[PDB]
Parts: C-alpha cells; structure tokens; sequence
DNA sequence: GCACAATTTAACACTTTTGTCAAG
DNA sequence: CTTGACAAAAGTGTTAAATTGTGCTATACT
C-alpha cells in the first residue's frame, strides 16, 4: 500500500484494517489441502498410468519379497486401467444414473393402497440433500454447513449404492427393514441372479401328489 | 472327482516371467502359460518358470 | 438381427451417463396426492421417461400411431409405445462430485490401490474429516516441510493458511501492560496473569474503558 | 352395444372351490357397531360348505 | 414385559408435556397418551413369533 | 460417524458473549448499509456488488464454478465488476471492505448460534428425516434470521433465530416427508385433524366417531370431510414387506401386470382384426371404405361425414346413409356365421 | 394356429438386469462375431 | 395423580389407556377379528 | 399457524361443428 | 343420392371458487 512505499517481505495473507490504519501480514503459506471427493478426483485425474507402470517395474524387481509383493499387487490394477483403456476418474460420479420408472415401479393394489420399491425413497432422499446443497453453494453459507450437508451426499449416494456396508442401513422411519439397494438386487439368494436369471417360475406346468 | 481335482490345479504360479510381458507372481491359467511357452520356443525368446 | 455372443464390462463415465439419462430428476417428488400423474420433474415423469399410456402424449392431442415419435409440442412427452419407461434411465447431476462406495469399501480397495493409500486414511479423506496435501506451495509442518499426498487436519491446515494465533482471558479490570499493536514474547507478560505463549502482535480485544 | 361407463367388479369363487352356502354376513359402512376402513363403502362375506 | 417397556415410552411422553405449555393449569388428562402404550401391545399380540 | 462429526464440529466453536452479539449484529449491518451505498456510487445493483464480495471472500473461483451449470458468468459480468470498483477514491474504497468484513461476521454469528440450531432441531425427531438430515433444514433457517435481524431492537439474538428455525423445519417436513408430495396446508390440515383426534380421544377416554371428531373441528367439518382426507394421509406400502410366517417371502412379487398384454389378448385382438377383415370384403366397395374411415380402422383417427363426403365427392348426408346400410348388411352375415358373435365380453 | 414355436430373443429379466447394472454405472455391451455393438433394446434407449 | 413440586397443590383426576385384549375360555385371545394363540418362550434363567 | 399472492379448476355464457330427419 | 332445417354435442371465451405456494412473527432458549 501507501502508493508504492510500505512492501511486506514476507509470504502470507494479507489484513485490511480501516481503523488502525495498517496493512497487517499474517505469516502463513496458501497451500491447497482440499478434503474430500474433489481432491480424490483430482489426485485421480492427474494420475499417469504410464510412469507409474514403468516405475513399478523397476520397483518390483527389488531385492526385498516384501516391496516386490505390495509393487506386484499395485501394478495389478494399474495394467487393468491400461489394457481396458478406461480412466480411473470415472470413479468418482458427476451424474447418479436414475434407474427406469418401471423398473422402480408404485402401483396400487386392491382396496386402494398404494406399493413402491425402497429404491425409490433412497432415489429420492438422495435428492433432497443434493439440492439443499446446490441452494446453499449459491447463497453464500458457512463452511461447517457446507462440509457437513456435502457429507451426507457422499453418504446418501452410496446407501443408493450398497446400503449397509458403511453404518447402520437407512430405514424407512417406524421399521427396522433396510432399504434395498442397486448392490442389494444383484448380490444374495434371493436376487436378480440367482432367483430371475439361474431359475425361474414358467408357463404351461403344474404339480400333484404321486 | 477327477475332473473336479482337475480343476483345482488348474491355475499355476509366475516365477521369473522370462521374455514374457508377465509378471513375477502374477497367478494365472495352466492351458494358457502353456500355449504361451509354446509359442515363446518358436519365437526364440526364453519361457516362463511356474509352480502349480 | 445380428448374433451375440460376446458380452462386455466397463466403468461408466459421467460424460457417458449424461447420454444415457433422457432427463435430469429435479424435483424430489412421486405423482401429485390428487392427479396421480407423475410431477413434472417427478422421478416418474412422462415427460423424460416415456408415456404412461401406448401412443399417447400426456396432454392427449397426439393420440395415435399416426404421429410415431414426435415429441408434443405442449406436454413434452415422445409419442410412442409405453414399454420404453423400463429402458429409458434419467441421472442426477451433483454439485459436488462423488464416489462408488464399491471401489471404496472393496477388499483390495481398487482407488486406494491406485492413489496407494490406505482404506482407513482415504476413508476420512473422502468422507471430509482429514484434509490431503496437493501443491504444499512450499509449506512446513513441525519442522517437517508437508509434501503431497499428506494428509493434514483442520487445525495444522487452517494454521498454515491463515496463521497461528494465541487467544488470552482478562478478568474485568485488569488491564493490559503492554500497548496496543504492539510486539510481544513468548514467556512476556501481557497482563499481571496473562503470559504471552508466542512472539507476535498482540491486540486488544473489546476494550472497557478508554 | 351400448358402452356402459359401469363394467363387471365381481367376486367368483376360484377353481377347485366349490360346494353350497351357509352364510351371508354383509357389514355395510354407516352401520351400527361396525367401523370400516376410511375409503370403503360395504363388505360382503359369504361362507362355503 | 411388553406393556412395561411399552408404558416407559408414555413416560417420556409425559415427560415431554409437562415441561411446557402451562405448568399451572395441568391435569394427567393432558399429560397421558394412549399411542405408545396401545402401539406397543397391538405389535407384540400381532407380530412376535 | 458423521452424527457426532457435525456435534463435534460445531462444539469447536464457542458460543458467544452479549458484547460480541451486539457487535456482531453491527459490523454485519455495518457491511449491508456499506454495499448499499457503493451501490450509490459505481451504479450496480443491491445484489450485484453484494455476491461479488463473496467472489473474493467466500472463496475464488470455486464459488461461481459450481452454483449449478449457469448461475452468471465470473470473467465477465464479476471480473469487470472486480475492477470497475477497484478504481474509486479513499472516500468510497473504505465503504468496500466494511462490506468484506461486514458480509464475514455475518457467517461468525450463523456458526455461533449453529450450537443453538442443532439443540433445537433436537426435540423435533421421528419427522422422518434423521437428525443431521432433519438440523441441516434448520440451519439455513438460522442463515434466514441472521440477515432479518436487528440488534437495535436490543433482543437477544435467540428469539429471533428459533422461530426461523421452527419455521424451516415444519416447512421441510411438509414438503418431504411421505413419499408422496402434499401440498403445504393440506399437510398441516392432516396434522389439526389428528391432534383434535388424540384429544378428544383422550377426554372421552373412548376414541370418537367421524362425526364427532368433526363436530370438535369446526363449522363446514363432516363425518366424510375427516375419513376423506383421511384416505390422503396413509402413505404408500413398501414393496420389501415379508408376507406369511417365513422369510424367502415378498410382498412385490404378489402384484400381476395389467399394463402390458397377455398371449391370450394379442391372440384375441388378433383374431378379431383378422375375422373383422374378411367379414369386411363382403360389402360394397365404396361402403367398405366408408365404414373403415368412419371407425378410424385406416390411418388410426376417424373421419367425420364431413370428410368422408369429400373424400368421394358425395354429401355428408350420403355418407351417413352408406354407414347405416353398411352395419346392417353386415348384420345379417354375422347372424348367420356367427365367427364374430363372440367377442361379447 | 399350429405353426412351430419361433425362436425367443431377449428374457427380459437380463435386460432389466443389464439396466440395474447400468444404474451402477456399469457399462454392459453385448457383442455378437466380431467385437461389434449390439442393441438389444430396439429403439428403446437409443436417444 | 399430577402435584406440584413447589405449589404442595394436588391434583389427581383418573385418565384413560387403551385397549387390552382379554384371553377366551381355552386360553387364545382374538386379534384383528382372528383367533390367534401365544405360545410359550423359553431362555436361560437370570443369575450367575 | 396465518394472511395472501399465485395459479389451478370448475363454472358457465354461448358459438360452431356434427349427427340427424322428412322430402326430393 | 341431395336440400334444408335442427337439436345435440363439442367448442371457445371469460369467471368465480378453490387450492396451493410463501414469507413471517421479537422475552429467552446456544
Ligand atoms: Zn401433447
């Protein structure tokens, strides 16, 4: 400030003060350390596959069965995201596929009652936090806010995902019986494997006693 | 029971890949290390050692 | 119309599901407590997924095979059979990018294989409890200078982008022996029972007289 | 044939099931000492020897 | 057992009631519930094995 | 555990002191006024300068990079405007940073009082959101009280905020809640009708009749008003209930399928749009074209007199003739056949 | 009628599976002689 | 009975509950309009 | 929980099209 | 096969009624 005359020689971030008539420097160092699923992202899509891969292999050809071993079980993956020719950032999702209403289906049955999938209210809950938020990244609100509602996004999205393998499953409120899940389908006796596709009820048939 | 134990030792261990674009302890088939060795010979390149 | 015999498996990207999707789910919501028709932006809705009824636009001024796939022009919604409702998916776009709990909680953990961390580490980084180092900027933590791929916490991060600062209670009317803005030790006297723990600026704080 | 709004909600007795009757208990809603469900006019129970 | 673990819950809702409103002009006729005690019975003589 | 994640984190938070209430409350407005009269100055909107102060204080560009695919475009219509105030006097330059400031306290109070939010949305469980879904919806009806308030009004900050809070959270539980949608006053209806229920319930020790529990509501309130809206309150079933005493059993499973047709029906329509065929090449040419443009059996839609008539150049008078005769001398082929006598239903 | 029973295509369940995969964001392709693109929805999900 | 803690002013007036089932003469109650039974349940008995 | 702007719906006055009848 | 005359049915336009979407209150309460 002052024209050109008061410099700081220091690194940190600057102060404003109106009152005391001073431009304080607080020493410190911006540095980037963001938390969460952006950051893994980034890490993600700023992965080299290709150096990776040809350090590893000098890596594995360590001395050491330990090294080799981890370095082995690494560049395992590694060659998959190579020979498949797919990027790893796509593991991280921008956009929830919404699964097919019919698929997903409400429909009422006799006396008037109506039926839906639990898939629906995970579908849905999902939803509701994801826009919240998206209000809040508008209006200007706090970080706390913002890290906490953004957390249970992460949360929400994977109980549509695989509903149980992170805390108590969500419920419908009232009752103990866990939302079913895209993973609680395919997975199980009872799933879309097993029950639908190795075996099934058909037609022209029957049965009676011997 | 035979077939049964056929399958069960069907998958073999790496060790020393060779001219092989393997890894060292990079487990897979029988059938296809063989075929891979076989043509390996052919191509003058060396063969790959495993442990089933 | 062609044989099949092979059949394949990839990671879907975002970019991709973008294609899939007909329409993006905004309003969190079934069918309307009267109409019993599907909102408008419902995860139910025609107007993306498909006619509820063959051949009819929602509105009902295309009745008829005679207009085959024309989109109406008033509702919205493609004449056409009602069975595309259980191909036809939608999507969600999320403000803050996401990932699949699967790669996260799988047994070898294939993102963190990849980023080579730890399942319990990228478990509070993804989960936004720990912050993770990206371009330290030439930073330093306990003597230590922090690299990439550390993972940090809210105090060390917030310490080193916005400074270290030492809070000190006065009992009222006590006073300060030491001037305003003026430059402090550590082990110095502040007040009679105040003793500065850091070499800095100190400030008043809320005055009682003056 | 005229289309009557009105078409066929009836009740017919399923395949292998059949004999006489013995009952007729009808328990209209508005009725005294019978609570039917909210969105139900009348029920009608009939029993089969 | 039921109706005791049932009846604790209409004790936090009595809990609940007295702590507010108007601590003056209150009766248990205000300060009951029959919900989670009539609840609690119609679940157990219903859906325990 | 993000339950105690978000206690804890707030809980790293102190509260506040009345002075730094009434201080906070005073800077913030400090900052409000201070962007209205920049507003006075440069010529911008109330709005406009207000947001951009967040563009440089609530962060860079991560702030206009994500409100949605389109919010307002942060090189142009903000980078100019980051500039275009960036050249005034000392006289109005001041006036900007008592909006930074300003603006920031505004966020110190929202995080004081959260510890005041979350305690409140306490009592408010079984909603059908839990907890941290359920505070969340409160605490932006904390950030509504903060930029109302007026600390001249020499009232703690609490009244004003908890009644916002109340506010946020019974309008969320309105408007989510049961899986289907309820439009906003009909829900709270429901809620008038079933507290006048468990009152009377309750004093007349027996549980009242339709009628009776209308009587207590009000003026217009019948015994079907209340089992009508009634039907509306129940919420769907899940599709995921066990039917019977074992645990392989569903109770999705148990619903048929009306919306796509049966082997039998194709087979039925199909014999039907076969026999009507050649129960059609029996009439008169001209008829028999007539007939199917009347019944919309060519392009799908029907044809009017009107349209027929110009069709083959005749009246709309003939036309009707030519369908009256038509039926009936079908009539008499069918009453003979009888292949199409079925279809009766 | 008598004809012979044609030849099936789609059980239905599998592309219902094939979809409940794709909410998975799991990219399922079916192949027929020659590592080629199949569609087994008819003009259904084409876009 | 409702008292005051502070105020020593008592105030009683009996209240309501609900509904409880009554067992028949065999010994099965009737709920929902159907004839249903409790059979009995056996654990370990408390103690050390 | 309420005053009320917002938007939807049933309300209804009335114009025009379309099925229709006795007579050429 | 053809007019002219009509009533019923289907339009077309403007309203009154209702139904639904919103902002908000102030002792204090963290
Ligand atoms: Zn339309």
């Amino acid at each position: 400030a002052d024209g050109g005359k008061v410099k700081s020689e220091i690194y940190g971030r600057v102060e404003v003060d109106l009152v005391r008539n001073v431009v304080r420097v607080v020493e410190s160092y911006d540095i980037d350390a963001r938390m969460g699923a952006e950051a893994i992202q980034e890490l993600l899509k700023e992965l080299d596959l290709e150096k990776l891969e040809r350090e590893l292999l000098e890596e594995m050809k360590h001395p050491s069965r330990a090294r080799r071993a981890k370095a082995r079980k690494r560049l395992e993956v590694v060659r998959a995201f190579l020979d498949s020719g797919n990027r790893p950032e796509w593991m991280i999702l921008e956009a929830v596929p919404v699964l097919p209403p019919d698929l997903r289906p409400m429909v009422q049955v006799d006396g008037g009652r109506f039926a839906t999938s639990d898939l629906n209210d995970l579908y849905r809950r999902l939803i509701n936090r994801n826009n919240r938020l998206k209000k809040l990244l508008a209006q200007g609100a706090p970080e706390i806010i913002i890290r906490n509602e953004k957390r249970m996004l992460q949360e929400a999205v994977d109980a549509v995902i695989d509903n149980g393998r992170r805390g108590s499953p969500v419920t419908n409120p009232g009752s103990e019986r866990p939302l079913r899940s895209l993973t609680d389908i395919l997975s199980g006796k009872q799933g879309r494997f097993r029950q639908n596709l190795l075996g099934k009820r058909v037609d022209y048939s029957g049965r009676s006693v011997i | 029971i035979e077939i049964v134990v056929r399958q069960m030792l069907k998958y073999v261990e790496v060790t020393d890949p060779g001219d092989s674009r393997l890894l060292e302890g990079q487990v897979l088939e029988k059938w296809d290390v063989e075929a891979l060795n076989e043509r390996l010979i052919a191509e003058g390149k060396v063969p790959v050692a495993w442990k089933p | 119309k062609k044989e099949v015999r092979k059949v394949r498996i990839a990671l879907a990207s975002p970019e991709k599901i973008r294609s899939w999707s007909y329409g993006e789910v905004e309003k969190p919501e079934t069918i309307n407590y009267r109409t019993l028709k599907p909102e408008r932006d419902g995860l139910f809705d025609e107007r993306i997924f498909g006619p509820i009824k063959d051949y009819e636009c929602a509105c009902g001024k295309y009745k008829r095979q005679r207009f085959e796939g024309k989109v109406c022009e008033r509702c919205g919604v493609e004449v056409t059979r009602s069975i595309v409702r259980r191909y036809r998916m939608g999507h969600i776009e999320l403000a803050t990018p996401a990932a699949h709990i699967w790669f996260v909680k799988d047994v070898p953990s294939k993102i963190g294989t990849l980023l080579d961390l730890s399942a319990t580490e990228l478990e509070q980084v993804l989960y936004f409890n720990k912050y993770i180092v990206l371009d330290p900027k030439g930073a330093v933590l306990d003597g230590v200078p922090v690299e990439k791929r550390q993972l940090l916490t809210d105090e060390e991060y917030r310490e080193l982008r916005y400074g270290k600062q030492e809070t000190y209670p006065l009992p009222a009317g006590v006073d300060a022996l030491v001037k305003d803005g003026e430059e402090v030790v550590k082990g110095q006297e502040l007040a009679p029972g105040v003793v500065s723990r850091m070499d800095g600026v100190a400030l008043y704080r809320f005055p009682r007289r003056v | 044939e005229k289309a009557r709004d009105v078409k066929d909600t009836s009740l017919r007795v399923p395949p292998g099931e059949g004999g006489i009757v013995v009952g007729r208990l009808r328990l209209r809603r508005g009725d005294p000492g019978v609570e039917l469900k909210p969105g139900v006019r009348e029920v009608v129970r009939v029993f089969v020897a | 057992d039921q109706f005791r673990v049932g009846l604790a819950r209409l004790a936090r809702g009595v809990r609940e009631r007295m702590v507010m409103g108007s601590p003056d002009t209150l009766t248990p006729a205000k300060l009951v519930n029959s919900r989670p005690l009539e609840a609690a019975l119609r679940e157990f003589f219903s859906r325990s094995q | 555990d993000p339950v105690r994640q978000y206690l804890h984190e707030i809980g790293q938070v102190p509260l506040l002191t009345l002075e730094e209430e009434i201080d906070l409350a005073r800077k913030v407005e400090e900052g409000m006024e201070a962007i209205k009269k920049l507003s006075e100055a440069t010529g911008l909107d109330q709005e406009l300068i207000r947001e951009v102060v967040r563009a440089k204080i609530l962060g860079t560009a991560r702030i206009q990079k994500i409100p949605g695919l389109k919010e307002k475009p942060d090189p142009k219509t903000v980078e100019e405007v980051d500039g275009k105030l960036k050249s005034l006097p000392k006289e109005l330059k001041r006036y900007l940073h008592i909006a930074r400031e300003g603006e920031a306290a505004r966020q110190h109070l929202i995080e004081a009082n959260l510890r005041l939010v979350v305690s409140i949305a306490k009592k408010y469980t079984g909603r059908g959101l839990s907890f941290l879904d359920l505070i969340q919806e409160g605490n932006q009806g904390l950030i509504r009280a903060v930029e109302k308030f007026e600390y001249k009004r020499r009232f703690k900050f609490s009244t004003y905020a908890t009644w916002w809070i109340r506010q946020a959270i019974n309008r969320a539980i309105a408007d989510q809640a049961r899986t289907i949608r309820i439009p906003v006053h009909m829900v709270e209806t429901i809620n008038k009708l079933s507290r006048t229920a468990r009152q009377l319930q309750q004093e007349l020790g027996r549980e009242p009749s339709y009628e009776e529990i209308a009587e207590a509501m009000g003026p217009g309130w019948d015994a079907k008003r209340v089992e009508e809206t009634l039907k509306i309150a129940q919420e769907p079933v899940s599709l995921e209930t066990p039917i019977g005493d074992e645990k392989d059993s569903f109770y999705g499973d148990f619903i048929p399928d009306e919306n796509l047709p049966s082997p039998v029906e194709a087979a039925a329509q199909s014999l039907l749009s076969e026999e009507l065929e050649k129960a059609l090449s029996k009439l008169s040419e001209r008829e028999a074209m007539v007939l199917k443009l009347r019944k919309g059996l060519i392009d799908g839609r029907e044809h009017t007199l009107e349209e027929v008539g110009a069709y083959f150049g005749v009246t709309r008078e003939r036309i009707r003739q030519i369908e009256n005769k038509a039926l009936r001398k079908l009539k008499y082929h069918e009453s003979r056949t009888r292949k199409l006598r079925d279809f009766l239903e | 009628k008598g004809e012979d029973v044609p030849e099936p295509s789609v059980p239905e369940s599998f592309r219902v599976l094939v979809k409940e995969l794709q909410a998975l964001a799991l990219d399922v392709q079916t192949l027929d002689e020659k590592d080629n693109p199949v569609d087994i929805f008819e003009g259904l999900a084409s876009k | 009975q409702l008292i005051h803690k502070d105020t020593g002013l008592i105030k009683e007036d009996e209240v309501f509950l609900g509904h409880l089932p009554l067992m028949t003469e065999d010994g099965s109650f009737i709920i929902n309009g159907a004839d249903r039974v409790i059979v009995s349940q056996i654990h370990r008995s408390p103690g050390v």
